[PDB]
C-alpha cells in the first residue's frame, strides 16, 4: 500500500537454491529469493522475541504462539501479511543455464553392457568424467556460465562445499539390460547440467530489499509496536544472519549498504541504527554496536507491552526446542581474506579440524561440544566411543565436568531429547559464523553461539572463551 | 593533552587512593546516568594482583579483567610501574558505549612484575557479598562519582549492573 | 487405453502447443501416481518414453521402495521441466480472438478499453485451481479450450474494485460496480497471454520449514515443486462499458494495481505486472 | 463564462481566506442535498502542501488529492501562482455525479512550483478526529454551504462521507 | 549529484532543440540493450502541445504521455517554461523497469502553460508511419544513443516498439 523502507544489501557467496537446489536453472537465474528473506525474517523474529522474553520474564514461548502474536505484520492463514517484500537484484534480467553442447558419444561407449558409477570433477579447468570402472575421460563442453577459475578453487578448497557436492556429482548407470545410446546421452547431459549449475556461485551479490506496508490494517491492538519489533528483528537478521544455504558457516552473509526510511514515525529508529553500520573501523567498535542494538531491544526499547497479551504459550521443556540470542557470545575479528576464512570454518566445526583439536582435547567433549553446538551429526552405537562417554558428557544429572548438559538427555533413559539430539537429522547449528563489510574495505568475522532451550543452565564461561579461541584459529 | 587512568575493581582493599586527579577535564569516560555504568573497559590477558593491587601479563586470551577509565594520573609518586599507553579509542574494548571518543587516550594501567618465581594459577572470581559492595558504593563510586545521592538517587541501579557486569581472575596465593 | 498413458510424455514433447495441456497433465498424473507400477516391465518397452532412464539410474540398490521414491521425486521434477520447456506460447489465436471480440463489442456499441499487461516476476494465478494439482499439489488457472493459462475476469474486477474502494469510497465503488440492488456498469473479459519472450511456464519451489510448527524440534523442510507463469509473459484483456463517465476511474486504477500483485503470494513479490499498453476506443 | 475554483479538503486548513466568491452564480457544481455530497472532483499525480495547502504537481499516478468545486476566481492578487484550465466538463474526474455541466468550465486550483530543492516524499492522509470534520463543516461547509443547518439537517450523512469521500496525499514536510 | 531530462516522444519533429548535455554524468536511466527500450517514464494527466511541443497539464487520468529519461540539463534557455522537480526515484511510473534506482533524482519535464483561451479537449495519438520511426532513430537515437550504428545492428528491434509503445495524447488544437 505504501513503501515503508528500502535496504540496499550485499550478500557474499550466496548459495541460494531453487527447485533444482541451485541459484540457476534452464529457465531463470535467481540469486536472492524473497520467500527465503521472509522466512528468515520470521525465524530471526522468533529468536529475538524469545531472547527478549527470557531476558525479562525467563519464559520461552512456542514458535506457533509467537507467530500467532505477530500475525498482524507477518500474516497467517487467517490474515494477509501487512508487509510486502520486493527484492530487486540489479542485473536481474533474463539469464539461464544453457548447455550449448557436450561432446559425449565417447563416455557412452565405455558405459554399455556394464553397471558403473560416473563421477565428475571440474578442477584441472577441464571437465573429466571419472568412471569407477577405471577410466577417466576428459569431457569437452560449452556452457553459458563461465566458472571464473576462482569458484573452482573456492569449491575445491572449502571442505564443506566439496562435501555437499557429492550429491550433484555422480550417477550409477546400469547398461546391463537394454540400453540405447540416446537415453544414456540425456542421463549424462542432465548429470552435467546438475553438476555445472552448482558452480554459479558469485561473490558480492547486491540487491535492494523494499518493504511495503498495508496501512489499511489498522492499529488493531498493538500494531505499531509489533511492527517496530519486527523491523528490529529484520535489522538483527541483516546483522547476524545470511540468506541461502549454510548461512551458519559464513556463506550468504549479509551486509548493509544503504537504508532509507519513508515513514519516519515507524522506522526512523532503524534508519539511523543501521546507518550505525556503514563504517566499522575496528572489531571492538563492531562488537560494541552489536551489543548496543542487542541491549536496546532487551530492556531500553519498547517494553513488555504486548507480551502481556494472553495468546503466547510457554514451551514444554522436554518436548520443545527454541533458540534465542545470548549477548555474551559475540566474538569479532578482522578478516583480511574472505575465502580463506570460509575454508577455515571447517577447521572450526569439524571433529577432526585442526582448530578445535587444538582448543579441545579428550575428543569426547569434542564430539559432545559439536553435537551440542554443531547441529546434527551422524553418530552410531558401534565402537564404544558413543557408549556412555558422550552420553555422559551430556547428562543433566550425573556430573559437572562438562559445561553443557542437555535437559532430558538421560543415561540409557532416552525419551525425547536423546533422539532429537542424536537422531533428528535437521538440526541447525548453534555455533554460527558471519562475515560483514561496510562501505569501507573493512571485513569482520562474527562468531556467535545462539542459546538454546535444551541447555540446563549452560556454563556461559567455559564456552565463551572457547569461542574467542575458535574465532582466532579460523582467521 | 588528554590522558586517563585505568583502575580495576577487585574484591580487596587496593583502590581507595591510587591516583592524583579525578576530574581533570569535564567528563569521565565511564558514566552513570539513569541506567547504570557505561563505557566500562576490559583488558584481555591480564590478571589482578590484589596484594599490591596491579595487573600481571598472562598470554591467555581467555583471561580478562574489568575496569574503569578515570580521568587523571597517579599521585606523582609513580611512572615507574604503570603501563601508560596511547590508543586511538578503537583498540579499546568498551562496554555499553554511549558517546563518541577523541580517538586518542593515554591510560595508566596498574602493572605488576611478572614475579617470575611462581606459576600463575589464576582462579575466576566474581564480585558479590554486598558488605564490600556497599563499601565500594562510596569508597570508589563517590570520590570519583560524587553524583552519588545528588542526581543518581538510583544508586541501587549502579548496583543493578555490578551484580552482573564486573568479574575477573585472580592469583590468590 | 494404457498405451495412451505410456506415450503421453512423448506426445507432450512432440506437440508442445497442440495437445490439450489440461488432459495431458491429468493423464501423466496417473503415471506419476502409479510410478512404481509403470516401472515393472510395463513401460511398453519403448525407446523414447522418458520412463526408460528410470531403469538405468541406480539411486539406492539396497532398498527398492526407497529407490522408487527417489525416482518418483526426480520424475516429478522432470515433468515440471518438460511442461515448462515444451509447452510454449502461440498467441496468434489469442490475438485473433481479441480482435474478433473487439469487433463484436464495437457492433454492440460498447466503449472498449484493451489492456496489455506484462508479468515482471514469476506469477501464480489460480494456485488452488486444478492443473498439475494431482502431481504438484498446486495449480494454475488454465482454460482447457483456449489451451492457455489465464487470469479470470473476476479477479481483475475484484482487484480493481478493492482499489477503487480504498481510494474513492465504497459508495463510488458501488456506483461503478453495482451492489445487490444495481448491476455493474463495467465488464471485464478474462486475460490471456498473447506474447512472450521465452517459456510460458517455469518450475519453482516453496519449502516451508516452520509453518505451523511448535519448535525447532518440529522443523523440517517439505519442498513443493510447482509450476508458475514465467516472467515477461504479456497478457491481454478487454474492459467494455456504455456509460462514459466510468472510464476515468478505470483509466486511473489500471497502472497502479498491477504494480502490486495480481495473483497469489504477492506478499513475497511473485505476481507483479507491468502495464504495457492501454488503448481506449470511444463508441462514435 | 463559467468559472470554478477547486478547494482542497485536507486535515490542515488555510482553507479560510484564499478566494472570493461565495454565491457568485445561480448554481454550483458540488452539491450536498439529501444523499450526501455530489460531484466531488479528484486530481491524480498531485499532493497537497498542507502548510497553507496548495496542490503540488508530482507525477506519480498513485498520489492523488480530492476536493470540491465552488465558483470563483481566487482573491485576484493572482494569475501567477494558481493553475488555470478550461475543460469540456467531461475530462473532469467527478465523483458522485448527479448532473453534468455546459461542456466548458474553467477551473482554478491552488498551485505551486514543485520546488526542486527538496525530495518530495509524500504520505497518505485520511480525515479522522471528527473535531476536524466539525471545523471543516464550519470552514467551507458553512462558508459555502450555509444552506446546511438552515435547510439540510443531514449532518450525520455529511459527517460520515467526509471520512469516506476525502482522502489525499500530503508532503508532511 | 544526479539530474535528468524527460524527452517525450511525439510523431512531431518538434523535439529537436531540447538538449544541453550529451551524457554529463556516467549513466542514462533509459536503456537500449539488445532487447529494445527500458525504463520508460509515463506522465498522466498531461497532453502534448505539438504546437511547439511541450507537456500541458490536464485534469484527466486517461491522458498520458510516454518518454525517456536522458541525463543532463535542459537548454540554459529556460526558467520560464519547463518544470524541474526532485523525486525519490520511486514516484516515477517506469515502463519496462530494467534495473534499479538511486532513490533521489532531479528531473526536468517540458512544460507549457494550459492556455485557458480554448477548450483543451485532447485526443489519443499512436506513433505509426515507420518513416517517422526511422527518422526519429536518427533524431533522438543517433544524437544521444549513438550505440545505434556502434554495436546494435538490431535497430528494427526499436522500430517494432516505437511503432507499438510510445503512444500519447495531444490537444490537436
Amino acid at each position: 500500500e505504501e513503501l515503508l523502507m528500502s535496504l540496499k544489501l550485499k550478500a557474499l557467496y550466496p548459495l541460494t537454491g531453487g527447485y533444482n537446489r541451485h541459484s540457476i536453472n534452464p529457465f531463470y537465474e535467481e540469486l536472492v529469493r524473497p520467500t527465503e528473506i521472509k522466512g528468515l525474517w520470521r525465524w530471526w523474529n522468533r529468536v529475538l522475541f524469545n531472547t527478549l522474553a527470557y531476558s525479562t520474564k525467563g519464559k520461552l514461548y512456542t514458535y506457533e504462539s509467537i507467530d500467532r502474536l505477530f500475525e498482524d505484520v507477518f500474516g497467517s492463514e487467517n490474515k494477509k501479511s501487512a508487509v510486502r517484500l520486493e527484492v530487486i537484484t540489479d542485473e536481474g534480467n533474463d539469464n539461464r543455464f544453457e548447455l550449448s553442447y557436450v561432446e559425449l558419444d565417447k563416455v557412452i561407449d565405455c558405459l554399455r553392457n556394464y553397471k558403473r558409477k560416473v563421477s565428475l570433477d571440474f578442477i584441472d579447468n577441464t571437465l573429466i568424467a571419472e568412471i569407477e570402472g577405471s577410466t577417466k575421460i576428459p569431457i569437452s563442453f560449452k556452457s553459458n556460465l563461465d566458472i571464473d577459475k576462482i569458484i573452482k578453487d573456492l569449491v575445491h578448497n572449502n571442505k564443506l562445499l566439496s562435501f555437499e557436492l557429492l550429491g550433484f556429482k555422480s550417477v550409477e548407470i546400469d547398461a546391463t539390460k537394454i540400453s540405447d545410446k540416446k537415453i544414456l546421452k540425456e542421463i549424462l547431459r542432465d548429470l552435467i547440467t546438475n553438476y555445472l549449475e552448482y558452480f554459479n556461485i558469485k561473490q558480492e551479490v547486491t540487491f535492494t530489499l523494499n518493504i511495503y506496508l498495508d496501512k489499511s490494517r489498522e492499529h488493531k491492538q498493538n500494531f505499531e509496536d509489533k511492527l517496530k519489533f519486527a523491523l528490529y528483528s529484520l535489522l538483527v537478521f541483516i546483522l547476524l544472519g545470511g540468506i541461502g544455504r549454510k548461512t551458519s558457516r559464513g556463506f550468504g552473509s549479509l551486509s548493509i549498504i544503504d537504508v532509507k526510511c519513508y515513514d519516519n514515525s515507524i522506522c526512523k529508529k532503524i534508519e539511523d541504527l543501521a546507518k550505525n553500520f556503514l563504517k566499522i573501523s575496528s572489531g571492538n567498535e563492531l562488537k560494541s554496536k552489536i551489543e548496543s542494538i542487542l541491549d536496546c531491544i532487551k530492556n531500553s526499547c519498547i517494553d513488555t507491552l504486548y507480551i502481556e497479551n494472553n495468546i503466547l504459550s510457554e514451551i514444554d521443556p522436554k518436548k520443545n526446542v527454541v533458540y534465542f540470542i545470548n549477548s555474551d557470545l559475540f566474538e569479532v575479528k578482522r578478516i583480511n581474506d574472505k575465502e580463506k576464512v570460509l575454508a577455515n570454518i571447517y577447521k572450526a566445526v569439524s571433529s577432526e579440524g585442526c582448530c578445535i583439536k587444538s582448543i579441545i582435547t579428550d575428543k569426547y567433549v569434542r564430539k559432545s561440544f559439536l553435537i551440542a553446538f554443531g547441529g546434527y551429526r551422524k553418530v552410531e552405537k558401534d565402537k564404544g566411543l558413543d557408549i556412555g562417554f558422550i552420553k555422559n558428557y551430556l547428562c543433566e544429572t550425573c556430573e559437572t565436568v562438562s559445561s553443557f548438559n542437555i535437559v532430558d538427555f538421560l543415561l540409557s533413559e532416552g525419551s525425547f531429547m536423546s533422539d532429537y539430539i542424536l537422531q533428528y537429522e535437521h538440526r541447525n547449528s548453534l555455533l554460527r559464523f558471519k562475515l560483514i563489510s561496510d562501505n569501507s574495505n573493512n571485513s569482520y568475522l562474527i562468531g556467535y553461539i545462539l542459546h538454546s532451550s535444551y541447555f540446563k543452565k549452560i556454563d556461559i564461561k567455559y564456552v565463551r572463551c572457547i569461542l574467542e579461541k575458535l574465532t582466532y584459529c579460523v582467521i | 593533552s588528554t590522558q586517563r587512568e585505568y583502575v580495576f575493581i577487585p574484591i580487596t582493599n587496593s583502590i581507595t587512593i591510587d591516583v592524583k586527579i579525578t576530574i581533570g577535564g569535564s567528563d569521565h569516560i565511564t558514566n552513570i546516568d539513569e541506567r547504570g555504568i557505561h563505557n566500562v573497559l576490559v583488558i584481555t590477558g591480564y590478571a589482578v594482583d590484589e596484594k599490591n593491587g596491579r595487573l600481571v601479563p598472562t598470554l591467555d586470551p581467555c583471561d580478562y579483567v574489568k575496569g574503569i577509565l578515570v580521568a587523571g594520573t597517579p599521585q606523582q609518586a609513580q611512572s615507574n610501574d604503570f603501563l601508560t599507553l596511547k590508543l586511538p579509542a578503537n583498540k579499546l574494548y568498551l562496554i555499553r558505549k554511549k558517546g563518541n571518543i577523541s580517538d586518542d587516550l593515554k591510560i595508566y594501567i596498574p602493572y605488576s612484575s611478572p614475579d617470575a618465581r611462581n606459576s600463575m594459577k589464576t582462579k575466576p572470581v566474581s564480585i558479590s557479598d554486598d558488605t564490600i559492595v556497599n563499601n565500594i558504593i562510596k569508597e570508589v563510586f563517590d570520590k570519583i562519582y560524587n553524583i552519588t545521592q545528588k542526581e543518581k538517587v538510583k544508586i541501587e541501579k549502579v548496583k543493578e549492573d555490578i551484580k552482573e557486569l564486573f568479574s575477573y581472575y585472580a592469583l590468590e596465593q | 487405453a494404457i498405451d495412451f498413458l505410456v506415450n503421453i510424455l512423448e506426445l507432450i514433447k512432440e506437440k508442445q502447443c497442440n495437445i490439450n495441456l489440461f488432459s495431458a497433465i491429468s493423464l501423466t498424473s496417473i503415471v506419476y501416481n502409479n510410478f512404481g507400477e509403470f516401472l515393472s516391465n510395463n513401460q511398453s518397452y519403448s525407446t523414447n518414453n522418458p520412463l526408460l532412464k528410470y531403469h538405468i539410474i541406480i539411486l539406492n540398490d539396497k532398498n527398492k521402495t526407497k529407490d522408487v521414491e527417489e525416482k518418483r521425486n526426480i520424475f516429478k521434477r522432470e515433468v515440471a521441466e518438460l511442461i515448462s520447456r515444451n509447452f510454449k506460447l502461440d498467441g496468434e489465436k489469442v490475438r485473433n480472438y481479441f480482435d474478433s471480440l473487439k469487433e463484436v463489442l464495437k457492433s454492440l456499441k460498447y466503449t472498449i478499453v484493451d489492456v496489455e499487461i506484462t508479468t515482471r516476476t514469476r506469477a501464480l494465478i489460480g494456485v488452488s485451481t486444478s492443473l498439475g494439482k494431482l502431481i504438484f499439489g498446486s495449480g494454475i488457472s488454465f482454460d482447457p479450450y483456449m489451451n492457455l493459462p489465464y487470469i479470470p475476469a473476476s479477479e481483475i474486477k475484484g482487484i480493481v474494485r478493492s482499489y477503487i474502494e480504498g481510494k474513492l469510497g465504497e459508495q463510488e465503488a458501488e456506483e461503478i460496480f453495482g451492489n445487490e440492488e444495481r448491476e455493474g456498469n463495467v465488464n471485464f473479459t478474462d486475460a490471456y497471454p498473447t506474447r512472450s519472450k521465452d517459456f510460458l511456464f517455469v518450475p519453482d519451489v516453496i519449502t516451508p520449514h516452520y509453518n505451523g510448527k511448535k519448535s525447532e524440534a518440529d522443523a523440517e523442510p517439505r519442498p513443493v515443486i510447482h509450476l508458475t507463469i514465467a516472467p515477461k509473459v504479456t497478457f491481454r484483456f478487454l474492459i467494455y462499458y456504455k456509460r462514459e463517465d466510468v472510464g476515468k476511474p478505470i483509466c486511473d486504477s489500471m497502472p497502479i494495481i498491477l504494480i502490486r500483485g495480481l495473483g497469489a503470494r504477492s506478499s513475497v513479490g511473485y505476481s507483479l505486472f507491468e502495464l504495457r499498453k492501454i488503448e481506449v476506443i470511444k463508441a462514435a
